[PDB]
């Protein structure tokens, strides 16, 4: 009963932390109703607020303990750290606020909560830190108490209670006020009394050149200092800062202010000191996606009311081009590393035109470019546009490779969407011609590729880098002479190492090289070679990269006698898929091993084996273990109630992998009782169970299946529904 | 869940080897079709066997896939089965270490775990003693789990037919056969055989055997030839379909790795030239799948089946048929892609999209037929041709009749013979359309025996469609013989339609047989009205062993009818032909061996040679008794028919004499009989008088026959001359068919019947 409660609560917290639902004001209500929902019988106990906060404290600490103490059994390079940073952010940011506006400011309850923990967590944390590395080794408990001090929750005499008996902390040194302090140009810590005004004032005077070249922290801009010093922000103030961006960003879309839109996207993309991760931790990525995709979709109507007959048009067109081009880079970074799908948001919001959405089909075909150039895709049945489609290709090739200048007429007559596909087409044709031997002059091309770096033509580089590895992978296996190979690097180095960069293109060029760097580095090392890796490692070191082996980035001289793994999930012959899933069967059945409570290592494992084979190889294999060994935890093989709770562990886990939000549960109950519902959950178990339920019922009318077999299958189905309806999601 | 696409395999010789998952003592089963009482059919008794990795000297594992070596022009007897653990067990049938055996007895070649040679003849489980073997279930998908198995053909060429058209000028159907040169990868003659298997981890295997040795060799590689073993053991391929391409020694290993979520393509190269073949691999291309349709409904990849396309078709690029299902909608989309090189002034070019109204649960590609089968949920099957993706069962309705070539028919399915209400896939363990598409094999959970469903036609009351149907079934066998298929499935389907015809009008059904078998001769460019030179070629032809067998089964229900009797006597005369002339050639060579081997009489080899010379002639005596007993039956009917010429039940006597080659065939038998007796008289046995009994008995049985052979010899000779002058009197080609098959004389030639 207690074990059931703790398992259910740990998996519930893990799922809710993954699902970005911390910002939901229903967190405490669901956490309180967990106890009543788990026990079918009525449990009418008045749980006081201190009890709720204490339960949250030990639940979070034990969950983090298991999360960090299950990592040694993983592969040493099966690196997934998004959830680790997510735990850190939650425990250091939200729980202090949960106490702040949920607690009664009782110092005793915090002492009881942090004194009731086992020493196993402390021993494991210290052992792991020592193995990774006396040097200052602070734990997550110190950061928890420090945040409470800034909120006036506890006096400065409380931190000394939990400190080691030999080392204290000076009370005066610890910050005690929640006011923003920034180092000015003269070194005085200035008080930022107003947050929104500070952002807009700095944003207006912000320089796009100061993004990556300003390695030093002594930058005159206060806002840029905050990004590199993001780890020390006050607990309550960062919520205001995150909310400040949202209100400012939505207003910029309404007013069509192109200057501030492009600058904002540059800060968020690079993710200095885990800046972008905290943003998604607070505000739900769905709302951020909706406004962001509205701009990229509704921008079509904005080009029919502007006439290029003013000297500010070239300023505006560059401002328009960069505002649109940067907004694309924000989506790709979110989709690739942060695990968000563009298709899902369109289904949830009916106001998005799926069939007429240019963004949706662009991302899914990002690494692949069409061999033919089409001005419009929905009207391929017409030939009038195809006549001038070839005209555009020859017009741009002659002007950029022979004339050496870009006429203003060409830019005005073409849209950004055609440019996003025109640039990959031309570079592919030129690069392919060079490789075969059609093009033999390099020097004219080196200057030619310089024109792709202008602010007007910046959006054309997004698809250029993705195609490179597919181009390079064939090159790696194919036999290419060094004379051609050194030429390929010469043409490539022009895009990689420009001689000069404009004040609006230097940060953009680094940003695009950061999206698809990792697979490029692996292919290049398989072979003027060093500068490309030197440039690639330089742009990889500007900010941390998630789920990457740090040995790969700095493998210049380190030789640890262990082969590097470039992927999130890695498998060897010594530890094949059999051993891990046999250890999963030992955990799916007897809850052995230590790979559980790790949805990083399990969700990817499910996909690699597919939900069908994952469920098929465990459901029917359970009987063999059950028929011989028996139900663990009971010394008597009497009754099926003991085995009933064991089945609840397996079915409750599958529910969370299917249901992700609150209102979604109320609609899946209607799916079972019988269009838009199953669209979002193509790979869910619920679809697989329901599609077989209706199909075998059809055979029941025709009588090709025994009645006993049909009764067995529905037993699994009704159990899934029964827990779905009795538990609130 | 996906069905068992490779759980069962119909061997080209009729053996149905399928996986067994219910018996606790066996994992494989063997059976075949047999006739109950000449009319009905039943499957043979299941011959159960047990396969475990330790047959070389104990728990056995489940069977993953069964692949008969029926590909291309291979003999189709060497069965190699791969278990769930990844061990490839090769079983040879029809051969024993010491002698030759029938096709229902198995034998091992080698076992893979390292590979070693161990020849051992397997025995059935039921006959074997109770052994200590339990069904251990390998519920783990190992790195060595073979995904797709493919066989390697030899350098031999295969000749098949593509289609037939109705020649309205002659009002007859015409077919053209085109030779198919080998394409893809073929193993040289000096290698006994070769095979390829792709494992789920990406590791590849290449088993081969040298024709001059018994030891087996294995060469293994891995697809992802990276410098790190971290990614070597990561390629968990969901689908790995190997389609040979027209490129020399190349196989397109179309794989879909969910790790990178892209349909990666590969190319495999092998250099045959006794050195071991060298294996090479080269990455080519990778693409991403489309998320949505045109109207805004998302898609899910259900299956990735690429068709094995030869160079015959207009665009030889293989069709990558990525199936998608629109969720909560009965529609199912099948997007088609083709791989083509990138041209200057590779890539995947999208041709079109095809929408199907029902969800698909299984796809099976037909062999040597170019037919993709869509096993929908409701049991209906819609086989789309590879050429145009036009439905075969509805092609006639939508065919543009006007043109030079009309009524293009490729299979009996084009006529309209649609399968009935098949059992629902949830209850079905596995399905497989029969090779001729005439019926479907269904294995049921509660049925201990395989079932069978045939094709039915709703408009059986319309008499005008008999002309098309007979021609459609005529071409069905034409492809089967060229592919050396038994085509027992097609025989059952033809009889059921004939039976329904005979229930209403018995007269109509008889004409259906005559028209049906006539089209076979036209399709194969063999003419029973040709001059006598071609007639000798007909007797030695294999097809008469099968085309005559057709009426042996299609005419069984007709009691007291001479349609089957006429075919059997000619067929048995062929067996009679193999008796005398089969040994007349053998006996002739024994004459020369006597003279040249007369210089060593005391050697221990001549004594056995001498004994065998006079023993062989002894075994011919029982055959000669039936030879004399046969000619008396026809002579007896002569006396009976004279008194009552109006008896229709004794019309078989007319056809026997009417057959043109039979009169010559018996004359040839009488000729060699005279030659043998003359040679025996010229060269009698003198060393051992006791051995002369067999030679003397041969002379006695001929002289003691109740009817003199010389008088009977002139009987058939005179019939030939009279039946040739009648052809010049009036030209007719149906009389040649009538005297050979119908065993009757047309009413327009009633005067000819009185002469006999």
């Amino acid at each position: 009963d207690m074990k059931l409660l703790r398992y259910y609560k740990n998996i519930w917290l893990n799922n809710k932390i993954i699902n970005w639902e911390i910002s939901n004001p229903d967190f405490l209500s669901k956490y309180s109703a967990i106890t009543s929902s788990i026990f079918q019988e009525s449990f009418n106990s008045v749980q006081n607020l201190d009890q709720l906060l204490t339960d949250l404290i030990e639940t979070s600490f034990t969950c983090f303990a298991q999360f960090v103490s299950n990592k040694q059994y993983h592969q040493a390079n099966s690196n997934l750290t998004l959830l680790e940073r997510k735990w850190v952010i939650f425990i250091t940011k939200h729980l202090p606020l949960l106490i702040l506006e949920n607690s009664s400011r009782s110092p005793r309850v915090v002492t009881n909560a942090l004194d009731n923990i086992d020493e196993k967590v402390v021993k494991a944390i210290r052992i792991y830190f020592t193995e990774k590395d006396p040097s200052t080794s602070l734990d997550i408990r110190h950061d928890f108490i420090k945040g409470l001090i800034m909120l006036n929750l506890q006096p400065a005499s409380v931190i000394n209670n939990y400190l080691r008996e030999d080392q204290m902390i000076d009370t005066s040194i610890l910050p005690t006020r929640d006011d923003l302090f920034v180092r000015n140009l003269q070194g005085i810590q200035e008080v930022v009394h107003n947050t929104n005004s500070f952002i807009i004032s700095s944003l207006d005077t912000l320089e796009l050149e100061s993004i990556t070249e300003s390695i030093t922290h002594d930058s005159s801009n206060g806002l840029f200092q905050v990004l590199h010093n993001f780890e020390s922000v006050a607990p309550t103030k960062q919520r205001e800062i995150v909310k400040a961006f949202l209100s400012i960003f939505e207003d910029a879309i309404k007013e069509l202010n192109y200057n501030r839109i492009a600058k904002i996207c540059a800060l968020l993309f690079f993710n200095f000191s885990h800046s972008l991760t905290t943003i998604l931790s607070f505000s739900s990525p769905a709302a951020l996606m909706k406004t962001l995709i509205k701009f990229v979709d509704l921008s079509r109507n904005g080009r029919n009311g502007s006439n290029g007959n003013d000297e500010s048009s070239e300023y505006e067109t560059i401002n328009i081009s960069l505002s649109f081009s940067w907004a694309i880079l924000l989506i790709i970074n979110l989709t690739q590393t942060y695990g968000i799908s563009v298709v899902d948001v369109a289904l949830k919001y009916p106001e998005l035109s799926i069939k007429n959405s240019f963004i949706i089909n662009f991302i899914s075909n990002l690494p692949n470019v069409s061999d033919k150039y089409y001005l419009e895709e929905s009207n391929v049945n017409d030939s009038d546009m195809l006549t001038k489609s070839h005209n555009t290709v020859q017009s741009w090739l002659c002007d950029l490779f022979v004339n050496g200048s870009i006429t203003d007429q060409l830019i005005q007559n073409i849209e950004t969407r055609q440019l996003a596909n025109l640039i990959p087409f031309i570079v592919k044709q030129v690069l392919l011609s060079v490789e075969i031997g059609v093009l033999t002059d390099i020097s004219s091309l080196i200057g030619g590729f310089e024109y792709f770096l202008q602010p007007l033509l910046l959006v054309g580089l997004i698809k250029t880098f993705y195609w490179l590895e597919q181009f390079l992978s064939c090159v790696k296996n194919d036999t290419i002479s060094e004379d051609i190979l050194q030429g390929i690097f010469n043409l490539l180095n022009t895009l990689f190492n420009p001689v000069t960069l404009n004040e609006d293109s230097k940060a953009f060029h680094t940003a695009v090289l950061r999206l698809n760097a990792i697979p490029l580095l692996k292919v290049l090392r398989k072979f003027n070679l060093e500068p490309l890796i030197a440039k690639l490692v330089a742009v990889l070191n500007v900010s941390p990269v998630y789920d990457v082996d740090p040995r790969i980035i700095n493998s210049e001289n380190d030789y640890s006698r262990k082969q590097l793994g470039y992927g999130k999930f890695l498998i060897l012959n010594e530890n094949p898929i059999n051993k891990i899933m046999t250890n999963q069967i030992n955990s799916f059945w007897s809850l052995h091993s230590s790979t559980y409570y790790n949805l990083d290592y399990l969700f990817e494992l499910i996909e690699l084996v597919t939900p069908k084979s994952f469920l098929f190889d465990v459901l029917k294999t359970l009987e063999y273990k059950l028929a011989t060994y028996g139900v663990p935890g009971s010394e008597n093989k009497r009754g099926s109630l003991d085995s009933e709770h064991v089945f609840d562990y397996f079915f409750y886990f599958l529910v969370l992998y299917d249901v992700k939000t609150a209102e979604e549960a109320s609609q899946l109950i209607e799916y079972m009782e019988n269009n838009k519902i199953s669209i979002l959950k193509r790979h869910s178990f619920a679809v697989l169970l329901h599609e077989r339920k209706l199909l075998n019922d059809l055979a029941l009318e025709n009588g090709e299946i025994t009645k006993t077999e049909n009764e067995k299958f529905i037993s699994y189905h009704d159990k899934y529904l029964c827990m779905l309806k009795t538990c609130v999601f | 869940m996906m069905l068992g696409e490779h759980l069962m395999s119909w061997s080209k010789t009729g053996i149905i080897a399928y996986s067994d998952s219910q018996s606790s003592n066996a994992n494989i089963c063997l059976t075949f079709l047999e006739s109950i009482n000449g009319i009905n059919w039943r499957f043979h008794t299941p011959q159960k066997y047990v396969l475990h990795p330790q047959l070389h000297e104990q728990f056995f594992y489940n069977i993953s896939s069964i692949h008969w070596n029926n590909w291309f022009s291979l003999p189709g007897d060497m069965l190699a089965v791969c278990d769930e653990l990844g061990n490839m067990t090769m079983l040879i049938t029809g051969q024993r270490p010491d002698r030759a055996t029938t096709y229902e007895k198995l034998t091992m070649v080698f076992q893979d775990n390292k590979i070693y040679n161990h020849v051992m003849p397997l025995k059935p489980v039921d006959k074997l003693k109770p052994m200590n073997i339990e069904r251990k279930q390998t519920r783990k998908e190992y790195n060595t789990s073979i995904l797709e198995f493919r066989w390697l053909t030899s350098s031999k060429s295969v000749i098949v037919s593509q289609f037939c058209a109705f020649d309205s000028s002659s009002n007859t159907y015409r077919s053209r056969a085109q030779q198919v040169p080998p394409y893809g990868v073929y193993h040289p003659p000096f290698i006994k055989y070769a095979c390829l298997a792709i494992r789920k981890n990406g590791q590849i295997d290449f088993w081969y055997q040298f024709s001059n040795s018994k030891d087996h060799k294995k060469i293994t590689l891995q697809l992802l030839d990276t410098s790190n073993q971290r990614f070597k053991d990561l390629q968990w391929l969901e689908f790995a379909r190997i389609t040979p391409m027209n490129d020399d020694q190349c196989m397109l290993i179309t794989t879909y790795s969910k790790l990178s979520k892209n349909i990666s393509f590969y190319k495999l190269h092998v250099n045959w030239n006794l050195n071991d073949p060298s294996l090479k691999i080269q990455f080519i291309l990778s693409t991403t799948l489309d998320p949505t349709d045109d109207e805004g409904h998302v898609l899910k990849l259900e299956n990735l089946h690429v068709v094995s396309k030869s160079s015959i078709e207009k665009d030889p690029s293989p069709e990558i048929l990525v199936l998608y299902n629109v969720c909560d909608t009965s529609k199912s989309l099948v997007k088609r892609y083709r791989l083509a090189p990138t041209q200057l002034s590779y890539n995947l070019r999208r041709h079109s999209d095809i929408v199907l109204d029902k969800k698909v649960t299984l796809i099976t590609s037909e062999m040597f037929d170019a037919f993709v089968s869509f096993y929908f949920e409701d049991g209906t099957i819609e086989s789309y041709n590879q050429n145009d993706w036009k439905l075969e069962t509805e092609r006639l309705i939508s065919q543009s009749q006007l043109g030079k070539f009309k009524n293009i028919i490729a299979s009996p399915l084009s006529a309209g013979f649609n399968y009935g209400k098949l059992p629902l896939p949830p209850s079905v363990e596995w399905m497989k359309v029969s090779p001729s598409m005439c019926g479907v094999i269904v294995k049921q959970y509660n049925k201990k025996w395989p079932q069978f469903y045939a094709a039915v036609q709703k408009n059986y009351a319309d008499p005008e469609k008999d002309s098309i149907n007979a021609t459609a079934l005529a071409f069905g066998y034409v492809k089967s013989l060229h592919k050396q298929i038994s085509a027992e499935d097609l025989t059952i389907a033809a009889k059921t339609h004939i039976l329904r015809i005979s229930f209403l009008d018995r007269k109509r059904a008889k004409e259906f047989i005559t028209t049906l078998l006539k089209s076979l001769y036209s399709f194969f460019n063999i003419s029973p009205d040709a001059p006598k030179e071609i007639m000798d070629k007909i007797i030695t032809s294999r097809p008469l062993q099968k085309i005559m067998l057709l009426q042996l089964e299609l005419g069984s229900c007709f009691s007291q009818e001479n349609i089957e009797e006429m075919a059997r006597v000619i067929l048995y005369l062929k067996n009679v032909l193999f008796a005398f002339n089969g040994v007349a050639r053998n006996f002739h060579f024994a004459i020369e061996q006597i003279s040249n081997n007369s210089n060593q009489q005391q050697n221990p080899k001549l004594f056995q040679t001498i004994f065998s010379k006079q023993d062989l002639i002894h075994s011919l005596i029982p055959v000669a008794k039936w030879f004399v007993k046969f000619i008396t039956y026809l002579t007896q009917e002569i006396l009976i028919l004279i008194n009552d010429p109006t008896n229709k039940e004794y019309t078989l006597v007319h056809g026997i004499f009417g057959a043109k080659m039979s009169r010559t065939l018996i004359l040839s038998i009488l000729n060699e009989i005279k030659k043998v007796t003359q040679i025996v008289a010229k060269f009698p046995e003198t060393s051992y008088p006791i051995l002369n009994e067999s030679s003397t008995f041969l002379k006695l049985v001929l002289s003691e026959s109740p009817v003199d052979f010389e008088k009977f010899e002139t009987f058939l000779v005179d019939v030939n001359n009279k039946f040739i002058a009648l052809c010049e009197q009036q030209p007719s080609q149906e009389r040649e068919f009538s005297l050979l098959v119908k065993a009757e004389i047309p009413p327009e030639y009633a005067k000819v019947g009185d002469f006999l």
